[PDB]
RNA sequence: CCCGGCGAGGGGAGUGAAAAAGAACCUGAAACCGUGUACGUACAAGCAGUGGGAGCACGCUUAGGCGUGUGACUGCGUACC
RNA sequence: GUAACGGGGCUAAACCAUGCACCGAAGCUGCGGCAGCGACGCUUAUGCGUUGUUGGGUAGGGGAGCGUUCUGUAAGCCUGCGAAGGUGUGCUGUGAGGCAUGCUGGAGGUAUCAGAAGUGCGAAUGCUGACAUAAGUAACGAUAAAGCGGGUGAAAAGCCC
C-alpha cells in the first residue's frame, strides 16, 4: 500500500524479533570416535555409520 | 517534637533537628529566627485551645542559607492565533534550622 | 584615546522594526501588512 | 587485550547482518563460533571469516590465550553503493541500489 | 558583507534538544517536535502549580472526614461547629493525626462537635 | 546570472516547486536574492557643525595637555632613523604628527616606525584627531586651524 | 519544601468479612464500592488505592427493592448476530451467583486500569461456604 | 609479523609533535546504525506531556528527608504552522 | 451497544414545602518576589522611602536588548606558557542570551561603545546534500527447460570439459 508516517525504530526491531536467526542447541560428535560431526549427516571422511561419502 | 507555625497565610509543619525552607527573611545568618505565631505544639495529644499563637510556646531557629532555587519556566500560549510568550523565575528563599520546641 | 565614547543625540534613535524574524518576537508573519489583498502582497497595481 | 578486524566492501545489505549482530551481543567467541558453524547460510560463513580473523590476531601478536576471549562489540555501517536501473511497468526506469557493508568485529579478553 | 546565517541557531537548537532530554523517540533529537513539546510542557507545568493544590485539597477534606466519622460527626458539621467555638485559625493540611498516630485529633473534633447548637 | 533563460517548469500544481526559471535565487545555488550592491556612503558634511565639533576636540587637546607644539618641527631629510632618534630623545611614542607646512622632509618620513604617522594641518582629518595618544603640531599649524574654524 | 504525605509501602489493607444477609443491593453496593476504593478510610494519596481485602459472606439472595430487577438485563454486543444482547436477572442469581453484586460495584470504580487495581481485592464466592477461615476475618455491620 | 584465494579490510611491530594526522588522512555536529551500564517493559492502554511516586545506582546527603539519573504505578490532560 | 441524571446506585439516597450547612475557580485573600507608572516625602545628572489603581492579549503601532558578517580604538596588547572550532554539565538573566568548566583542539583572538549590513528557517505540497523510512517487504525480464561425472579454483545448480 503506503504508510501514514515514518515509523519509530523500536517498531522496526519488534517486527524482526521472530525472524531472527535461531540457536543450534550445541553440536554433535560421533558416538564411536573423536572425529567431529555435521549433525545426523555425513562428514568429509564418510563418518556416521562408516562406509565412505564426499570424496572432495 | 513536631509543631506547627504560620509562614504567612500558609501554615507549615516542622520538627526538631529539621532544616526547613520558607520564603526569604530580612533576618540574616548571624541573627536569630524565632516564632511566637505557633498554632499548637502537638505535645502527647491534640490540645483543646481556643486562642491561637500559644503564649506558652516558641519555635527558635536561625538562618542557615539565603539562596535562590532552580529556574522554573512559565509559557503563556494560544494556538492558530500566533500568540507565544515566555517568562522565567528562580525565586528567592531562606533556609532556617530549628533547635527550639518544648515537649 | 577618547574615540569610541560617542553616542546619538537624546531620543534620536528608534532603531526600527527588522520584521520576518521569530514567532515569540511580536513581529513575524505578514510583516505588519495583515491577511490578503493587494497591500499584503509585494509591490504592484494602483497609484496613490 | 583488544583486536579489531574489519572487512570493507563485503557483499551484503546491512539489515541481514544486523539480524546476526544482535543475536551474538555478549555471546563470547566460542558459542557464536559454533552457532555460525551450524548455520548453513552463506552470510554465516561471511561473518565467520572476519570473526575467525578477530580470534587469530588474539592467538598471536598482542593477545595472549583465546578461550577467555569474548566478542565485546559487533557492528556494521554503510559501504559504497553501486547504482543500476531496474526495468518496471510502463517503462519506469527506477533505481535499484546494490549495497555493500563495512562490517566490524571487535574482540577482547576484557 | 556576507553574513553566515545559522551559527546562533545551532545553540538555540542544542538548548531545546537538551530541554527535550527524557522525551520519547524523535522528541529528544528532532528540533521540530522538540520545540512543540517544550512549549506544551510549560503550559501544563505552570497550570499544575495551582491545579495540584486544588486536587490535594480534596484529599485533605477526605482524611479529616474519616477521623470525624469515627468520632460520629460529619466534616461539614465539624467546620461549622469550630466556627461557632472561639478562635482557632485551624487548616485542612493539619491532620497527619488522621493518617498516622491516629490516637490523636479527638480533642479538636470533640470541641467542635460539643460547640454545635 | 547570464548564459541561460531555460524554464525547468514541467508545470506547477503537481506535488513539487513552482519551478519558474532555472536562475531564480531560491533554486539552491548560483546567485542569491539580496546580494550586495555597490556602496559609496560619503555625504556633504555640514560646515558649521563640522568646524564647531572641531572646536570641541581642539579645546579637549589643551585640556588633556596633548598639544605639544614643537617649534618649527622638521628634520634635514625624509629618513626614518633620523626622525625616530629625535622622537625618542623628546621621549614621544605612537604619535599623530601634524605638519604645519606640508614639508616633504617630515612628510615622507616615519614609515619604518610601527605606530607613527604624518599628516598636514590644511583641512585637518577629524577621525584621526580623535584617535592617537598625542598631537605633535607646529606653531604654524595651530595658527591655521584657529583660522580654519573662523 | 512541602508537608509529608503517605506512600505505597505503608498500606495495611487488613481482612474484613461483610455480612449482607439482612441488607439490600444498592446500600450494600455503594458502601461496598467506598471501602473497595478506600474512601471510607484516610487515603491522603490521589493515586494509591488504599481500601480493604473484602470477603462478602453471601449476597446470592440480595433483593434490589422495586421493579428495577426485571429490567436489569445487562446489555452487551460481543461480536455476533442480529439483535441487541442481554442476560436475564435470573441468570445472575442461578449461575455465577456473586455476579448481581459484582457488576453492580464494578460501575462505581474509575475508567479502565485503576478500577482493575481497586477490584482485585473483592471476593464473594458461591455463597456461605467461604474459605478465609484461617485468617480470622473482622466482622462488619452495615 | 597475524588472518584470507594470489583477494578485500583491519590489527600487531615500527614512524611522527600528533595517526583520537594512516593515505577518501584538516578539528568536527546532527541525521545515521550499533555496543556497554544503570534502571524499566508479562493485571498489562490514547499527542507520550504535566503533577504525585514505591523501588534502585551513584553523590562522606555535612542523614536532616536532599542532589543526580532512571522509574513500577497513577490523578489530570486534545500537536505546531 | 445500556448510552434521554454522564454512569454506577437510589422505588427513597427520589421529588415537592420550609430552613440550615459544607465543599467549590489566577474570582475574594495572605505570605515572598517583581514590572511599569500617578500622588505624596526625601528632592535627582543617576534614585530611594511611603502610598496606590495596575500587569490575559492577536492583528497593528511604539520602545529596548542580543548575536552573526564587517569596520573603527586594534600598526597596540595575549597566544603552544594550549587560540578558534566541537561537546556534556553546572551556574546566571524576565527572555533572547551570557558566563564558568572537564572532555576535545593544534593555531589563532578581543570587548566597551558608535557605525555599515548578502543579518537567525520550520513550513513556500520551497531548492540541493549526506542519510533514515515503509522491509528482510517485492523482484527472478517470453519457463531457446536440464542432468550427473570430472576440472581451473579457495568455493559450482548455472562456468570450463
Amino acid at each position: 500500500a503506503v504508510q501514514q508516517n515514518k515509523p519509530t525504530r523500536s517498531k522496526r526491531g519488534m517486527r524482526r524479533s521472530h525472524d531472527a536467526l535461531t540457536a543450534v542447541t550445541s553440536l554433535s560428535v560421533d558416538k564411536t570416535s573423536g572425529e567431529k560431526h555435521l549433525r545426523h549427516h555425513i562428514t568429509a571422511d564418510g563418518y556416521y555409520r562408516g562406509r565412505k561419502v564426499i570424496a572432495k | 517534637m513536631y509543631a506547627v507555625f504560620q509562614s504567612g497565610g500558609k501554615q507549615h509543619r516542622v520538627s526538631e533537628g529539621q532544616t526547613v525552607r520558607l520564603e526569604k527573611l530580612d533576618i540574616a545568618t548571624g541573627e536569630t529566627v524565632e516564632f511566637a505565631e505557633v498554632l499548637m505544639i502537638a505535645n502527647g495529644e491534640e490540645v483543646k485551645i481556643g486562642v491561637p499563637f500559644v503564649d506558652g510556646g516558641v519555635i527558635k531557629a536561625e538562618v542557615v542559607a539565603h539562596g535562590r532555587g532552580e529556574k522554573v519556566k512559565i509559557v503563556k500560549f494560544r494556538r492558530r492565533k500566533h500568540y507565544r510568550k515566555q517568562q522565567g523565575h528562580r525565586q528567592w528563599f531562606t533556609d532556617v534550622k530549628i533547635t527550639g520546641i518544648s515537649a | 584615546m577618547r574615540l569610541n565614547t560617542l553616542s546619538p543625540a537624546e531620543g534620536s534613535k528608534k532603531a526600527g522594526k527588522r520584521l520576518g524574524r521569530g514567532i515569540g518576537s511580536g513581529l513575524g508573519k505578514t510583516g505588519g501588512r495583515g491577511h490578503k489583498g493587494q497591500k499584503s502582497r509585494s509591490g504592484g497595481g494602483v497609484r496613490r | 587485550m583488544e583486536t579489531i578486524a574489519k572487512h570493507r566492501h563485503a557483499r551484503s545489505s546491512a539489515q541481514k547482518v544486523r539480524l546476526v549482530a544482535d543475536l551474538i551481543r555478549g555471546k563470547k567467541v566460542s558459542q557464536a563460533l559454533d552457532i555460525l558453524t551450524y548455520t548453513n547460510k552463506k552470510a554465516a560463513v561471511l561473518v565467520k571469516k572476519v570473526l575467525e580473523s578477530a580470534i587469530a590476531n588474539a592467538e598471536h601478536n598482542d593477545g595472549a590465550d583465546i578461550d577467555d576471549l569474548k566478542v565485546t562489540k559487533i557492528f556494521v555501517d554503510e559501504g559504497p553503493s553501486m547504482k543500476r536501473i531496474m526495468p518496471r511497468a510502463k517503462g519506469r526506469a527506477d533505481r535499484i541500489l546494490k549495497r555493500t557493508s563495512h562490517i566490524t568485529v571487535v574482540v577482547s579478553d576484557r | 558583507a556576507r553574513v553566515k546565517r545559522g551559527v546562533i541557531a545551532r545553540a538555540r537548537h542544542k538548548k531545546i534538544l537538551k530541554q527535550a532530554k527524557g522525551y520519547y523517540g524523535a522528541r529528544s533529537r528532532v528540533y521540530r517536535v522538540a520545540f512543540q513539546a517544550v512549549i506544551k510542557a510549560g503550559q501544563y507545568a505552570y497550570r499544575d502549580r495551582r491545579q495540584r493544590k486544588r486536587q490535594f485539597r480534596q484529599l485533605w477534606i477526605a482524611r479529616i472526614n474519616a477521623a470525624a466519622r469515627q468520632n460520629g460527626i460529619s466534616y461539614s458539621k465539624f467546620i461549622n461547629g469550630l466556627k461557632k467555638a472561639s478562635v482557632e485559625i485551624d487548616r485542612k493540611i493539619l491532620a497527619d493525626i488522621a493518617v498516622f498516630d491516629k490516637v490523636a485529633f479527638t480533642a479538636l473534633v470533640e470541641k467542635a462537635k460539643a460547640a454545635l447548637a | 546570472v547570464t548564459g541561460s533563460g531555460k524554464k525547468p517548469w514541467r508545470q506547477k500544481g503537481t506535488g513539487r516547486a513552482r519551478s519558474g526559471s532555472i536562475k531564480s535565487p531560491i533554486w539552491r545555488s548560483g546567485g542569491v536574492t539580496f546580494a550586495a550592491r555597490p556602496q559609496d556612503h560619503s555625504q556633504k558634511v555640514n560646515k558649521k557643525m563640522y568646524r564647531g565639533a572641531l572646536k570641541s576636540i581642539l579645546s579637549e587637546l589643551v585640556r588633556q595637555d596633548r598639544l605639544i607644539v614643537v617649534e618649527k618641527f622638521s628634520v634635514e631629510a625624509p629618513k626614518t632613523k633620523l626622525l625616530a632618534q629625535k622622537l625618542k630623545d623628546m621621549a614621544l611614542e605612537d604619535v599623530l604628527i601634524i605638519t604645519g607646512e606640508l614639508d616633504e622632509n617630515l612628510f615622507l618620513a616615519a614609515r619604518n616606525l610601527h605606530k607613527v604617522d604624518v599628516r598636514d594641518a590644511t583641512g585637518i582629518d577629524p577621525v584621526s584627531l580623535i584617535a592617537f595618544d598625542k598631537v605633535v603640531m607646529t606653531a604654524d599649524a595651530v595658527k591655521q586651524v584657529e583660522e580654519m574654524l573662523a | 519544601m512541602k508537608t509529608f504525605t503517605a506512600k505505597p509501602e505503608t498500606v495495611k489493607r487488613d481482612w474484613y468479612v461483610v455480612d449482607a444477609t439482612g441488607k439490600t443491593l444498592g446500600r450494600l453496593a455503594t458502601e461496598l464500592a467506598r471501602r473497595l476504593r478506600g474512601k471510607h478510610k484516610a487515603e491522603y494519596t490521589p493515586h494509591v488505592d488504599t481500601g480493604d481485602y473484602i470477603i462478602v459472606l453471601n449476597a446470592d439472595k440480595v433483593a434490589v427493592t422495586g421493579n428495577k430487577r426485571t429490567d436489569k438485563v445487562y446489555y452487551h454486543h460481543t461480536g455476533h448476530i442480529g439483535g441487541i444482547k442481554q442476560a436475564t436477572f435470573e441468570e445472575m442469581i442461578a449461575r455465577r451467583p456473586e455476579r448481581v453484586i459484582e457488576i453492580a460495584v464494578k460501575g462505581m470504580l474509575p475508567k479502565g486500569p485503576l478500577g482493575r487495581a481497586m477490584f482485585r481485592k473483592l471476593k464473594v464466592y458461591a455463597g456461605n461456604e467461604h474459605n478465609h477461615a484461617a485468617q480470622q476475618p473482622q466482622v462488619l455491620d452495615i
